[PDB]
């Protein structure tokens, strides 16, 4: 059928592996290893299509990697994700944007904004303020909770259907 | 309490604490202890890149092919790392080589993919399934032709 790379980048601590192992095994994983860096597959039917997902769940974006380095290059979809209740990962999300755009070489990629941890109500970044980082860059933004399995699904299903258009 | 005392052994050996390690295995703290996932300390040591820590963990009776939730043993840890040091020592306490995860990879698989190619020496000399295929249909040949790995493809077809 289609396989799909995808990509999920962001600051440290901020939910990637939870995120990935609730879409792939539907748990919540209380704490993972947060240098661990890895490469799944899941089999899903988007809208009556079944197709293959190859996920990446970034880790140590300090030191060079090979696997890494060619997936950003054939990267189809890339999930940039923050904290709700981090604002210095929320500033990150630029940061993480321009080296995409620059390794990508384009100005239009598939890219979904994503915010984790919704069910903690000490809340830091306001809904408006990330949908006017998400509406200037022309990229659907949405709200997820690895917790609660929060808009878990429709955070990946999204990412597919921004590849197709 | 118990439990406290393991969770203490999970982060000396983690950190790298040699003699923190050694004073928490006296003590009667349990080898096989696990977190979430199932991160034993034979896991985190061999991921962190600690060669005395497995050493010492390996002697006092930790199991050698335990699996986290994703079916990974402490082989496929040090493999995607490109530890050298570490995985000689795993397979020469008797290691599965051939394990295999949910995914159904081979620590051959792990290793080939990131891109170490004296790793993927050491495991093809100790009988290493070459014709092994995942739940997914690939092979370690695949992976070289889809990565453009020529240094790979050359060990492997040799
Ligand atoms: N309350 C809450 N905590 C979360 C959520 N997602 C992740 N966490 C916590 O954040 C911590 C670190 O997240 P982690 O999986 O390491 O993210 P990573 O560093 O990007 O891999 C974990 O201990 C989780 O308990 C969420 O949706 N809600
Ligand atoms: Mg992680």
């Amino acid at each position: 059928m289609t396989e799909y790379k995808l990509v999920v980048v962001g600051a440290v601590g901020v939910g990637k592996s939870a995120l990935t192992i609730q879409l792939i095994q539907n748990h919540f994983v209380d704490e993972y290893d947060p240098t661990i860096e890895d490469s799944y597959r899941k089999q899903v039917v988007i809208d009556g299509e079944t197709c293959l997902l190859d996920i990446l769940d970034t880790a140590g974006q300090e030191e060079y990697s090979a696997m890494r380095d060619q997936y950003m290059r054939t990267g189809e979809g890339f999930l940039c994700v923050f904290a709700i209740n981090n604002t210095k990962s929320f500033e990150d999300i630029h940061h993480y944007r321009e080296q995409i755009k620059r390794v990508k070489d384009s100005e239009d990629v598939p890219m979904v904004l994503v915010g984790n941890k919704c069910d903690l109500p000490s809340r830091t970044v306001d809904t408006k303020q990330a949908q006017d980082l998400a509406r200037s860059y022309g990229i659907p933004f949405i709200e997820t909770s690895a917790k609660t399995r929060q808009g878990v699904d429709d955070a990946f299903y999204t990412l597919v259907r921004e590849i197709r258009k | 309490r118990k439990e406290e005392l393991d969770k203490k052994l999970l982060e000396a050996a983690r950190a790298g604490q040699d003699d923190e390690v050694a004073a928490l295995l006296a003590k009667g703290a349990d080898v096989n202890a696990h977190d979430t996932f199932g991160f034993t300390p034979l896991h985190l040591a061999a991921l962190y890149g600690h060669l005395e820590i497995v050493e010492v963990l390996l002697k006092r009776g930790a199991d050698i092919n335990a699996d986290d939730s994703y079916g990974r043993t402490p082989l496929h840890l040090a493999a995607m790392r490109g530890h050298l040091e570490i995985v000689e020592l795993l397979l020469r306490w008797g290691a599965d080589v051939n394990a295999a995860d949910e995914e159904g990879r081979t620590p051959l698989h792990l290793a080939a993919k990131r891109g170490h190619l004296e790793i993927v020496e050491v495991l093809l000399k100790n009988g290493a399934d070459v014709n092994a295929q995942d739940k997914f249909g690939k092979t370690a040949f695949d992976i070289s032709i889809d990565n453009g790995n020529e240094d790979l493809a050359e060990i492997l077809q040799k």
